[PDB]
């Protein structure tokens, strides 16, 4: 899970709205990090782009911490 | 009053087409840089649609975020079969006209124009 | 002098052949193609003097806009013209390609193919008869006995 | 004003500007560009010619109806120097070569035109001169092109003291030499360079950038009687713009060193050619000079354009030199070169 | 004798008239209104709804062997509530007639797809979408068929201007075909034709 | 009424199947075209010699458009934009006002080549026969502004075809 949660934070810090000192592992994306719906989208998109599987909408929406998003890759492997 | 939804029912299930469409459409990008041979880079593409999916942000009702889905999917299909050409692309762009002042004082010397 | 006698013999030599060998590509675009085709036919035979139709913008010489041209086409119009290897030529046939014709105040038709492609004759009529797309040939064959390319060159 | 020449329209194609131009030496690059700008703004252009009309065909659509107005003038007449400025408000002076024919040289194209150009408009009351000269203008330099530039930029100040004298640094282009030239040494095995290009610093800048310049100098009325530097943003070792040149045109570089009288025999020995040379002596001189910094001369910025980055448009020029393997390959795939700033 | 004036049929105005009641009774659930104009022409005005059913009926009843689609059109009228006006033109072989029925609809609001009763509905229904913006709801392929591509509206809406917003040429800078505001050298002189006297009294509307 | 185009059936006697036979082996119909090319051939082509032969044409052939004038020399046209009114392409510009003597008479008339459709309807709409369609077709340029002709250029081509163009007139207007 570590090396899960380095990939993701690799990847959201490589993303240019987003802060690097301002993140953190539990920084909301609407609210601590200030995004909207497509930078959200943009990021699970770049999210797909490195673990490589699918992530359907319904899932994509429920993944607004970075926390979310390590729980949801370790749950699919 | 009750009007015929004509595929969403909701606010919310328009945006998930929206969203959907979003992702087509951001994923495209490098594939029609690619293809098409364009001198512009690939983050300017995402821009574009970006600005493209933006500019139709203030629209509340369900039926026409319906129909500006419809509309977008059909000029991505347009773009994937290499139906359009580079010129229909860089029309996307504007790269020929001129910057068009804004400002009261020089729309006051160049014309007539409000 | 001897070297602008041997240059105006050559350059002589050179417009005869490209006067004398026009090798129109096979594009129409609207009523005005049944005109040329009425040229092409017996009796005002194209092929009589040296004019003979190509498929290939690549082995054709001469462009005859013979149509409307629209938004949709124009693309194309351009692209197979920068595909035809140079010296080539524009004959703009008819009220459609001249200008806009019957439908210049139209939201999906190119008023002109001067706006696309620079033309070297025009040819007015809707559409000209065969005989006055001869004329408007025959006028483009006067027009190339005309170039001194390589009488320029010596002097420049 | 003349009721005739009052702005009217939307600066379209239809529109009236209130400019009528003549361009001298606008049958090349760029003068092909500042006619394509002038008639897109919708402007009274004449196209003085000296070449087969064939060779101004590219410049018919550029403008609407009436528009592009071409006449037959020579260099060495006056009468029809005054012939083409007489009805006109701006005259722009783009005509220079880049090598030396039997009957134009260096003092010819780049003194003795301009000169008759600049006082043929005086005389005929035209209100605006632009005048093109190099960057590297110097009396004592080693090049006789730029040293015929600095003479012909002393004589037109003096013959029209109201003119606009524009110095480019290096235009690249889709039909420039630069990029180009640079990218057609692949023929000749390697890459010759003096001092391994490791002693020669440039500054290019693009094509359309210096159009819209030269544009804007005209519709701006405090740069009359100016001088401006048209430089790039970016100054690039010699060394580093070719190897970025050959990267982009993924074609193999192998730089070797080249002794400067060596290359001068080589220079001279292609400017025998009849037609066009492919490199002449004042070709090398001019490649192996460093552009100057002039810092006290405006520029681009002070005319309101914003220069454009070699790195941004040198896949327009270069995708062409690609083979087949490469052409479809993007504008990120090659690493931008180090800059000396 | 009157040489100058079209002789009328009324027999044939008899047959139409019978067969708009008979469809009429048939269908009542759909159709609103049945008319037969005086050169003998049946025109049946349905519910938008009805489309599918009534089409279907027409086609494959057998005292209603309409098994041909002559025409599908539409018509822009702005000042009703429902402006767009789809018209369907149908030709019957077994018995040399031909019928039209009239439906409505606007923007927003879909008609469904008639290729399931007619093959040339395809076409005749992306003409309809492309030309007027009438969305049509299960259409196998439905894109723009005349316009060009990425043209933005839809042209023959009567608020669209004759020469559209955009005009094509070719820039030397770019090196391509370029997209630019309309620009007109001789702008379009538009005629004001109407006779202030009335021609038809048979048309009077009332004064309301 | 109607017929079959292709309903027949082959007769299958012996004497049949044998000329089928040779038909197929022997290649009858394509020696038969062969004839039919060979004598074209031998026949006499249809090509004129233009220029210097011209192709049949009538007094109603609508060529380049002429103003004309009454045999004073005064002009035919009153400005009465029927012309402009009725040209299915807008092609004709006019602006009139009184002359110096107090005729009315055109300042401006403008007829754009490139737009016109050479449709006729100007001279059936003409009530004084001033606008005509001559009978010239061979008038091609080589810019575009050379095709959009005015007043002076129409009254040129008048007086240069008046007489072929009184000629037709006097030919054809019984027909009107
Ligand atoms: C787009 O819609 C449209 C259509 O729908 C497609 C249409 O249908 C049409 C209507 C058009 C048609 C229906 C056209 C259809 C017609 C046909 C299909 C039939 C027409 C005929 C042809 C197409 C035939 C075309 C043939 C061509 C073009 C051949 C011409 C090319 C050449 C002659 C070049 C090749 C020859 C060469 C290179 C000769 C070289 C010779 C030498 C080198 C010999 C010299 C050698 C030496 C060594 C020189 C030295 C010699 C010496 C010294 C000897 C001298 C010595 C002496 C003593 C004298 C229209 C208008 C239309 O719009
Ligand atoms: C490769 C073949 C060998 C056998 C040849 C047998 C005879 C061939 C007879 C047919 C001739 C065909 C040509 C017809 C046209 C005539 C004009 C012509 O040829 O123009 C050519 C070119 C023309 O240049 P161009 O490319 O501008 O020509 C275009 C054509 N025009 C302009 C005529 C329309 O002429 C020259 O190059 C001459 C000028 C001086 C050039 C000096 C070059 C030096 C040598 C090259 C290599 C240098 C680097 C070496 C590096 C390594 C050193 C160790
Ligand atoms: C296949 C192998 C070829 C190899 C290369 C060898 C080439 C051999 C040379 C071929 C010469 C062809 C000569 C062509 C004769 C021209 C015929 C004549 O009619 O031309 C007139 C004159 O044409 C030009 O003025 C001259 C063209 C020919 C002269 C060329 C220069 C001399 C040729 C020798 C080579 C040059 C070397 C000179 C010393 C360096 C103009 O007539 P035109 O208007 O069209 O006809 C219209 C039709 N009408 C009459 C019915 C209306
Ligand atoms: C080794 C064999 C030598 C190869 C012989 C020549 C091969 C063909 C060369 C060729 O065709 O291209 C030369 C090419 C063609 O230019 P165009 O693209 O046609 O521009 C015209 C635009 N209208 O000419 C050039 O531009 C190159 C100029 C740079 C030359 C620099 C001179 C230095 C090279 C010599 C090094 C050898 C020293 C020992
Ligand atoms: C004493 C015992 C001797 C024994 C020898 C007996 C042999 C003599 C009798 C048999 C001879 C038969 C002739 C052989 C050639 C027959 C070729 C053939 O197969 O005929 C055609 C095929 O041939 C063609 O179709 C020709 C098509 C191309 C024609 C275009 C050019 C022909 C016109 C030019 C005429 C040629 C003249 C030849 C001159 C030669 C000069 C050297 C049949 O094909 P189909 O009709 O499609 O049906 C077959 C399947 N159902
Ligand atoms: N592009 C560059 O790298 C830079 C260029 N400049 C200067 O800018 C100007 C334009 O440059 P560029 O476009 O590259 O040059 P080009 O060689 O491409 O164009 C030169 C023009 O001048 C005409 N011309 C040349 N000699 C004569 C003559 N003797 N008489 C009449 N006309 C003549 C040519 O006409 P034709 O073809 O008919 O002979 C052509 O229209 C030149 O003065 C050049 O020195 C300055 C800095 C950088
Ligand atoms: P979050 O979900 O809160 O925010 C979502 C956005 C920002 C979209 C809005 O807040 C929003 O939801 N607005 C509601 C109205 C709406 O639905 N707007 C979007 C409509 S979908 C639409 O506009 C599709 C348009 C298609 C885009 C065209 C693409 C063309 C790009 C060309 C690229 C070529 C470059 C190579
Ligand atoms: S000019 Fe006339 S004949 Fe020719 S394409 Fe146009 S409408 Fe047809
Ligand atoms: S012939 Fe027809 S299109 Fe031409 S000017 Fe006369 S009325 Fe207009
Ligand atoms: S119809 Fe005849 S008289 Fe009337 S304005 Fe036209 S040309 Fe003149």
């Amino acid at each position: 899970l570590e090396a899960i949660k380095d990939r993701v934070l690799y990847v959201l810090k490589l993303y240019d709205k987003i802060d690097p000192e301002k993140l953190s592992v539990n920084s909301h994306f609407m609210k601590d990090l200030g995004l909207d719906s497509l930078d959200q989208v943009e990021i699970i998109m770049a999210m797909e782009d490195e673990f490589g599987f699918e992530i359907p909408d319904i899932d994509a929406e429920k993944l607004m911490c970075p926390q979310e998003i390590v729980d949801y890759i370790a749950d699919k492997k | 009053t009750s009007v015929k939804p004509i595929f969403s029912r909701d606010m919310n299930e328009a945006k998930r087409r929206v969203r959907e469409l979003y992702r087509a459409w951001y994923r495209e990008v490098p594939n029609t840089v690619h293809l098409f041979q364009l001198d512009i880079s690939v983050k300017q593409g995402r821009d574009k649609v970006r600005e493209m999916f933006m500019k139709n942000a203030h629209v509340t009702d369900p039926r026409v975020v319906d129909l500006l889905v419809i509309k977008g999917k059909m000029e991505l299909e347009e773009t994937i079969n290499v139906w359009k050409q580079r010129t229909h692309i860089m029309r996307f762009f504007h790269e020929t006209e001129a910057p068009r002042p804004t400002d009261f004082l020089s729309k006051f010397y160049v014309g007539h124009d409000p | 002098s001897r070297g602008e006698y041997v240059v105006a013999k050559l350059d002589d030599l050179v417009n005869w052949a490209r006067r004398s060998s026009l090798w129109p590509m096979t594009f129409g675009l609207a009523c005005c193609a049944v005109e040329m085709m009425h040229m092409a036919a017996p009796r005002y035979d194209m092929d009589r003097f040296g004019v003979v139709f190509r498929a290939s913008p690549r082995q054709s010489d001469v462009m005859i806009v013979a149509g409307t041209l629209t938004n949709k086409m124009a693309p194309a119009l351009r692209k197979v013209y920068d595909q035809m290897p140079e010296p080539r030529y524009v004959v703009s046939m008819g009220s459609c390609a001249n200008g806009g014709g019957y439908y210049h105040y139209s939201y999906s038709v190119v008023r002109g193919c001067d706006r696309i492609v620079p033309v070297d004759i025009y040819v007015p009529g809707c559409p000209p008869t065969a005989e006055a797309l001869l004329y408007g040939i025959l006028q483009l064959q006067r027009k190339i006995k005309r170039e001194k390319r390589l009488r320029i060159w010596y002097r420049r | 004003l003349h009721h005739a020449l009052i702005p009217h329209g939307k600066g379209g194609r239809s529109s009236v500007s209130g400019i009528v131009a003549t361009v001298f030496g606008a049958t090349g690059f760029l003068g092909r560009y500042v006619v394509n700008h002038l008639g897109r703004m919708g402007s009274q252009v004449i196209v003085p010619y000296r070449c087969e009309p064939y060779d101004t065909m590219h410049l018919r659509p550029m403008g609407d109806l009436g528009q592009i107005i071409f006449m037959e003038w020579n260099g060495k007449d006056k009468d029809s120097i005054r012939k083409v400025v007489e009805h006109s408000n701006v005259v722009i002076n783009l005509v220079g070569r880049e090598w030396e024919t039997k009957n134009f040289d260096f003092e010819d194209v780049f003194v003795k035109i301009p000169h008759a150009i600049a006082q043929v408009s005086k005389e005929a009351g035209v209100e605006k001169l632009i005048h093109i000269s190099h960057l590297n203008a110097d009396i004592k330099s080693p090049s006789r092109y730029l040293r015929s530039k600095a003479v012909g930029e002393k004589e037109v100040r003096a013959a029209f003291p109201e003119a606009t004298i524009i110095k480019p640094s290096d235009i690249f282009g889709r039909e420039d030499r630069f990029l180009n030239y640079f990218a057609s040494m692949r023929w000749f095995g390697g890459v010759p360079l003096i001092s391994l290009g490791k002693e020669t610093v440039k500054q290019p800048v693009y094509i359309v950038d210096v159009s819209k310049g030269i544009i804007n100098a005209i519709k701006d009325p405090d740069a009359k009687g100016k001088t401006f530097a048209f430089v790039g943003p970016n100054r690039y070792l010699l060394f580093d713009l070719v190897q970025y040149i050959f990267a982009v045109a993924y074609r193999p570089f192998l730089p070797y060193p080249l002794p400067h009288f060596a290359y001068r025999w080589v220079g001279r020995l292609f400017e025998v050619s009849p037609f066009e040379p492919w490199t002449t002596r004042d070709k090398v001189e001019r490649v192996h000079m460093s552009d100057m910094t002039l810092p006290h001369l405006p520029g681009l910025e002070d005319l309101g354009i914003q220069a454009t980055p070699l790195e941004l448009k040198a896949i327009e020029v270069l995708r062409r030199h690609r083979t087949y393997r490469w052409l479809t390959s993007e504008m990120e795939d090659v690493k931008p070169a180090k800059t000396v700033n | 004798t009157r040489p100058t004036i079209r002789p009328r049929n009324d027999v044939v105005h008899k047959q139409l008239s019978a067969f708009g009641q008979y469809v009429a009774e048939i269908l009542p659930k759909y159709v609103q209104q049945v008319q037969v104009s005086c050169f003998n022409e049946l025109e049946i005005f349905i519910h938008p709804d009805g489309v599918i059913p009534v089409l279907t009926f027409l086609r494959d009843h057998t005292n209603a062997q309409f098994k041909s689609l002559a025409d599908l059109t539409a018509v822009d009228v702005p000042t009703r509530q429902n402006r767009f006006e789809i018209v369907y033109n149908l030709l019957s072989l077994r018995f040399n007639s031909r019928i039209r029925v009239k439906t409505y609809t606007d923007e927003l609001t879909p008609i469904e797809s008639s290729v399931t009763v007619y093959k040339a509905a395809n076409w005749y229904e992306r003409e309809i979408w492309d030309m007027f913006g009438v969305f049509f709801a299960n259409h196998p392929d439905l894109r723009r068929i005349l316009t060009d591509y990425g043209f933005e509206g839809h042209p023959f809406r009567k608020d669209f201007p004759l020469s559209g917003y955009v005009e094509l040429r070719y820039d030397d800078e770019v090196k391509r075909v370029v997209a630019e505001p309309v620009e007109l050298a001789q702008e379009f002189r538009k005629f004001d034709l109407n006779s202030p006297w009335e021609a038809f009294p048979a048309y009077r509307q009332p004064p309301e | 009424t109607y017929k079959f185009v292709n309903m027949r059936e082959p007769s299958m006697d012996m004497k049949s199947v044998t000329d089928r036979a040779a038909q197929t082996l022997l290649w009858t119909e394509l020696v038969r075209g062969l004839g039919m090319t060979l004598s074209y051939l031998f026949r006499e082509p249809a090509t004129i010699n233009y220029p210097f032969e011209k192709g049949p044409l009538s007094p109603r052939f609508r060529g380049e458009h002429a103003l004309r004038r009454y045999p004073s020399g005064e002009e035919r046209c009153i400005a009465c934009k029927l012309c402009e009114a009725v040209c299915p392409a807008q092609a004709i510009t006019i602006e009139a006002e009184p002359r110096a003597d107090g005729s009315r008479r055109t300042t401006r008339y403008d007829i754009d080549m490139t737009k016109c459709i050479y449709c006729g309807f100007c001279q059936e709409a003409c009530p004084v026969d001033a606008i005509v369609e001559g009978p010239n077709f061979e008038f091609s340029t080589e810019t575009h502004e050379e095709l959009l002709y005015n007043k002076e250029k129409l009254l040129n081509n008048g007086d240069k075809w008046e007489a072929e163009i009184a000629a037709n007139i006097q030919a054809d207007y019984l027909y009107r």
